[PDB]
């Protein structure tokens, strides 16, 4: 049986094509969720350079974070 | 191709027509133009027919 | 040209018609015309209804 891969057509009524595609599932759902919240936490709340050298902030694909069809 | 288009005012869909009658009423139906390729139906009365084919 | 043309026709003689379409032949054969023992088994084939008929 290893020798060759055996043709498709002695197998061909074997099943159907796609019998076992199932579709695949969305990513960092929860995370996204939870930044969406808190998005619309803030939302709905808000709708309700010092001489230091250290002041300065340290300022170190197509996926939403927020999680909202724009 | 006004029919194939549709009035300026009121675009068509891709394969569509304003009434039966006036896609119907040519002698082409469907039409197709790729890159190259192109693809064209017709439903020919035997009249017409026969006249295609004397001529 | 016609060496590398292609034309169906579909008529009381002919019951098919062959479209070449994206690098796929396709026959399409409608129900109305001929049987042949139709049945629902391999998948090769398209399921095509009437928008008012409603029936394939």
């Amino acid at each position: 049986p290893t020798g060759e891969v055996l043709s498709l057509v002695g197998k061909l009524e074997g099943t159907r094509m796609g019998d076992k595609a199932q579709r695949t599932k969305p990513q960092m759902q929860e995370e996204r969720r939870a930044k969406r919240r808190k998005r619309d936490e803030d939302r709905h709340d808000i709708n309700k350079i010092d001489e230091t050298y250290g002041v300065n902030v340290q300022f170190e694909g197509d996926e939403d974070v927020y999680g909202e069809v724009r | 191709a006004s029919e194939m288009a549709g009035p300026p005012q009121m675009p068509n869909d891709f394969l569509s027509f304003q009434d039966i009658a006036t896609e119907a009423a040519h002698p082409i139906r469907l039409f197709c133009r790729y890159i190259d390729r192109i693809h064209i139906f017709f439903r020919f009365t035997a009249d017409e027919a026969r006249d295609l084919i004397q001529r | 040209q016609w060496e590398n043309s292609f034309v169906s026709v579909y008529s009381k003689d002919n019951p098919n018609l062959l479209f070449n379409m994206c690098g796929f032949e396709c026959r399409i054969l409608p129900k109305c015309r001929t049987s042949y023992e139709e049945f629902t088994h391999k998948d090769g084939v398209w399921n095509l209804q009437n928008e008012v008929t409603k029936e394939r």
